RNA sequence: AAUUGAAGAGUUUGAUCAUGGCUCAGAUUGAACGCUGGCGGCAGGCCUAACACAUGCAAGUCGAACGGUAACAGGAAGAAGCUUGCUUCUUUGCUGACGAGUGGCGGACGGGUGAGUAAUGUCUGGGAAACUGCCUGAUGGAGGGGGAUAACUACUGGAAACGGUAGCUAAUACCGCAUAACGUCGCAAGACCAAAGAGGGGGACCUUCGGGCCUCUUGCCAUCGGAUGUGCCCAGAUGGGAUUAGCUAGUAGGUGGGGUAACGGCUCACCUAGGCGACGAUCCCUAGCUGGUCUGAGAGGAUGACCAGCCACACUGGAACUGAGACACGGUCCAGACUCCUACGGGAGGCAGCAGUGGGGAAUAUUGCACAAUGGGCGCAAGCCUGAUGCAGCCAUGCCGCGUGUAUGAAGAAGGCCUUCGGGUUGUAAAGUACUUUCAGCGGGGAGGAAGGGAGUAAAGUUAAUACCUUUGCUCAUUGACGUUACCCGCAGAAGAAGCACCGGCUAACUCCGUGCCAGCAGCCGCGGUAAUACGGAGGGUGCAAGCGUUAAUCGGAAUUACUGGGCGUAAAGCGCACGCAGGCGGUUUGUUAAGUCAGAUGUGAAAUCCCCGGGCUCAACCUGGGAACUGCAUCUGAUACUGGCAA
């Protein structure tokens, strides 16, 4: 079933995630319909550290895809950043 | 083997031997439908049709004889006793 | 209009079933020329009569017995 | 990495200095200049079409101070850039922050300016930059840092830098120790003195 | 066996003392083959009447094949010489049975047994 | 912003021009060997025996499904020695729990491998007669009963593994009945199929004072849907060989019965006699494939470890069960090979999981640390498990960064080497002087990877319930495996840190001495028979650098199998000559169709990746945003010159 979730293909003590919509029973970097944002670790003072399109999201939410626990605190943080 | 799943290996097997005695009367009792129908009473294969139908249905919601093959099996049987009927 | 293809018959005696040969024209990728390649399909086709000769439409079906995936739609003339 | 050995025998086998000393001196006396590079150096003047090509790579490579492996790094680099592949070549030579030391007159030679880079004395946009081989861009303004600013080996450096040739593609201070680097160097700034349109040629020889 | 070990600081400098150790045995390898030339002129054998045996031996205990390889090469005359080429310890290998099948010789172990690669090379010669 | 891309040389002759092979300069590698090696970053690291394996670890989890005390941690009662109010010791599921056990779900995922496998597979594009755990939206039920049984007790066989006999006992386990359309089967009437409770707290009624009962949460069941996942089918493409030319009995088709979740020779019975085959069947040899990588100007060629997708396999061979899903890598059974233990009676095993070892081979690594983070399994959460993963160890293997000092310094020191013995050179190099101290060495300081979760509060929503719980805010305790982290500051003093090949022509860079067609050099043509620029040695010189060289390997150069892009009078090359079927190609005029072809549009062409434009890691490598590329293909709508079809 689909999940949500963070993808880690940083490098060596520094990640670099990537959220994506993906089956259960495929490795972290195994198979997915399509990507849905990223989430680099150092945001800093660049114009750009958290994007993910919520209209995907919540489309894929809503017919049922369950969104594990750091995504989930980083939708109610990205928000419109408000 | 190793690992604790001696468990699992004699959940297996008491529950098949539970399985195979339903799936032996469902069976049973297809064929002696069956009889009926290669004898050609048909008074006394819709009887036996009469017979069959709720433990078709109750094995089918049991699952272990499964849905499809049980609508297909009602659907069958039903088609050679509705031509000597 | 859902799909469909056009070939000939070359097909003798075979209760509800036709042989169907259709031609088509390729490049050959290294050397560019245009060979008339030959995809030969059993078909399935209740009252068939159509001659050997004859040049027949077709469409794809379910598996109606295996290597018979095709059908009938229209024949256009007869042979002899 | 650095080429430690005699300085001199460079500037006889190339034909000319690298300015690897101080220019008290040295160009005409203490040098033998062209006369011989070594024992029976002194009876040879002819060469090859490969020997003109490989002397200038060469001369290239033995002013700015760079390696094989690092030198075809930068015709690779320049290669894939659009406009001329020799003149973005001698630009990323030109572009090294080493260079720029050299360029202000900081390190009075190229090897005094690269261990000035070296021994963490340079800052660029206010990053310290140990690497020599960092590359002054568009807009970088560049200095010796505050902390031991003007010691006695810039200082010795300052007096010949007020009157050698301090050009255009960089702005110069050295009285608070910085630079500013606005427009690039260009094709007439350091053409003739190398031949390009022949050193670009070679890697397909 | 018969010979010190020692707790040392650190496993990268323990392989360069190896590597200088392996250098010393290159030196009692390139002290060995010097002196059988110079003993006698020949390669090996003098005199025109020439026999040898040749052994191939290995024991389980590295102690054990060192001691009675030698007590094998005390006893032999001038006439028939005997030698042995390929001490090994352990058990019985491919490599081996592959040479005392390349120049002729007896194959033998202690306690020491045949293992699965010695007996394919020996199911097909039976040295 | 995205088309800046392609070199030749040496060598057959006395000499020349051709033809034509051979050879070299290039780039590249999961590399080895040789010699030598300071530090750092990043990437990568058994391609040999699908050969066999010691020892440890690799998935279990719910007491909120259930008997239970086997735990052991408290509490209480009680029985008791007193410390005289408390300690002590027997009971006790009272209570935080929790082994063995029962039940549910997970064990079918991930991970490893390339043996078999030339298409049944794979890739692309299409399709129809199908199912699909968990997970969500919708509409409604969740009634009433019953019988066992393991565990556990009492006996009893065993060396051990592992059991036997007889009773007792619960459940969201198991089984009946009621109840049932919009569901299944039927033309319809109709027939028939489900249930399970558990948990928190609380006024009212009352209770055999256990809770009844209310209310909230969650689970159970049926059905119509979702998205997902998988099975199925068809077309085209996807190794080599004609010294493999004939191949097929369930074979090919039909009908009917049976079978699968479902189409179906899927399988029977019966009927018919076909099917495939030069566009290469069949057989054999050989091989995991693709997105890609590498090379290449491009076209092409080679290659498919790394990385990801898919497929296939799990000591050898075969079958089925359980279950949604397997014909199941650490499940089961049986058969086989083989290995071990043993009290000898009888029992045990499958490291191509991670480490690690024997063997093999030129050759590829530590019996490490942690669930801190990401992603999983179970669970309501806590929590627990996680050899996935995150990290570290080892190796100059590759890529890349940096250092091994800087400036001055002529008497152009001595020595070495050459020397017409006039001098020249080694060589501003050294020496000396004046300076700087990166990175190491040493002593001090210190990001980020940590967002959450937990506990306490408040609001809001909820409810008969200020309850009580969740949601949504607030606040306080906290949460770093790596880790002596990245990174920063202070100190001493040039101190600790340069080697390797080559120098006849090719090919950048020359003399002397020794040896004397010997010894040896050689990638190629070739050097040496006493004055060797080609051997050995030295001096000198050049290239390249913590690597260097050789070797093996592939493409290149090679327009040297020639599509782009070749020849065939005499150099290799026109069948001895002719007729002829299959095949290729076809005069000229008109109409028509629109297949080929040409145009347009939509969908699709995984992502990584290459390219183009950017950002961020102290800078690069590396990492990363966006675009282009996505060179193709299919369907659909168009165009009608040309070719093809058709008509005259």
């Amino acid at each position: 079933m689909v999940t949500i979730r963070l993808a880690r293909h940083g490098a060596k003590k520094r990640p670099f995630y990537q959220v994506v919509v993906a089956d259960s029973r495929n490795a972290r970097n195994g198979r997915f319909i399509e990507r849905v944002g990223f989430f680099n670790p150092i945001a800093s003072e660049k114009e750009e550290g958290t994007r993910l399109d919520l209209d995907r999201i919540a489309h894929w939410v809503g017919q049922g895809a369950t969104i594990s626990d750091r995504v989930a605190a980083l939708i109610k943080e990205v928000n419109k950043a408000a | 083997n190793i690992k604790s799943a001696k468990k699992r290996a004699i959940q297996s097997e008491k529950a098949r031997k539970h399985n195979a005695s339903r799936r032996s009367m469902m069976r049973t009792f297809i064929k002696k439908v069956y009889a009926a129908i290669e004898a050609g009473d048909k008074a006394a294969a819709q009887k036996a049709f009469n017979e069959m139908q709720p433990i078709v249905d109750r094995q089918a919601a049991k699952g272990l004889i499964h849905k499809n093959k049980a609508a297909r099996h009602k659907a069958n049987l039903t088609a050679q006793i509705n031509k000597l009927a | 209009k859902i799909r469909t293809l056009q070939g000939r018959v070359v097909s003798d005696k075979m209760e509800k079933s036709i042989v169907v040969a259709i031609e088509r024209f390729v490049k050959h990728p290294i050397y560019g020329k245009f060979i008339k390649r030959t995809t030969k399909l059993h078909v399935h086709d209740e009252n068939n009569e159509c001659g050997i000769g004859d040049v027949v439409e077709i469409r794809e079906c379910r598996p109606l017995s295996k290597t018979k995936s095709w059908t009938l739609v229209r024949v256009v003339e007869k042979a002899v | 990495a650095r080429y430690l050995g005699p300085k001199l025998k460079l500037s006889r086998r190339e034909g000319t200095d690298l300015f690897l000393k101080s220019g008290v001196r040295a160009i005409d006396t203490k040098c033998k200049i062209e006369q011989a590079p070594g024992q029976h150096g002194a009876r040879k003047p002819r060469l090859s079409d490969y020997g003109v090509q490989l002397r200038e790579k060469q001369k290239v490579r033995r002013i700015y101070g760079v390696l094989e492996r690092q030198f075809r790094n930068y015709y690779k680099e320049a290669a894939r850039l659009k406009g001329n592949t020799g003149e973005n070549l001698l630009a990323l030579l030109e572009g090294r922050l080493d260079n720029v030391v050299y360029r202000m007159g900081f390190g009075a030679t190229r090897a005094e300016a690269r261990q000035l880079v070296s021994h963490k004395a340079i800052m660029v946009n206010g990053r310290v930059v140990n690497i020599a081989s960092y590359q002054v861009s568009p807009n970088d303004v560049v200095s010796i840092r505050e902390k031991a600013k003007k010691q006695s080996r810039v200082k010795a450096a300052l007096e010949l830098a007020e009157q050698r040739e301090k050009p255009t593609w960089l702005e110069v201070d050295a009285g608070k120790m910085e630079g500013t680097f606005k427009r690039k160097p260009e094709r007439s700034d350091l053409s003739a003195d190398i031949n390009e349109h022949l050193i670009v040629e070679l890697y397909s020889k | 066996a018969g010979d010190e070990v020692t707790v040392v600081r650190d496993e990268k400098k323990a392989r360069e003392v190896a590597l200088y150790r392996q250098g010393k045995f290159r030196e009692v390898k390139l002290a060995r083959q010097q002196k059988s030339k110079l003993e006698n002129m020949f390669a090996n054998m003098t005199e025109g009447e020439v026999h040898e045996v040749n052994i191939v031996l290995k024991a389980d205990v590295q102690g054990s094949v060192e001691a009675i390889s030698d007590s094998l090469l005390k006893l032999s005359t001038d006439e028939v010489k005997v030698k042995i080429i390929g001490s090994g310890v352990g058990g019985i290998t491919e490599t081996d049975a592959t040479l005392a099948a390349a120049s002729n010789a007896i194959l033998v172990g202690f306690n020491v047994r045949a293992d699965a690669s010695a007996r394919k090379v020996i199911e097909a010669e039976s040295l």
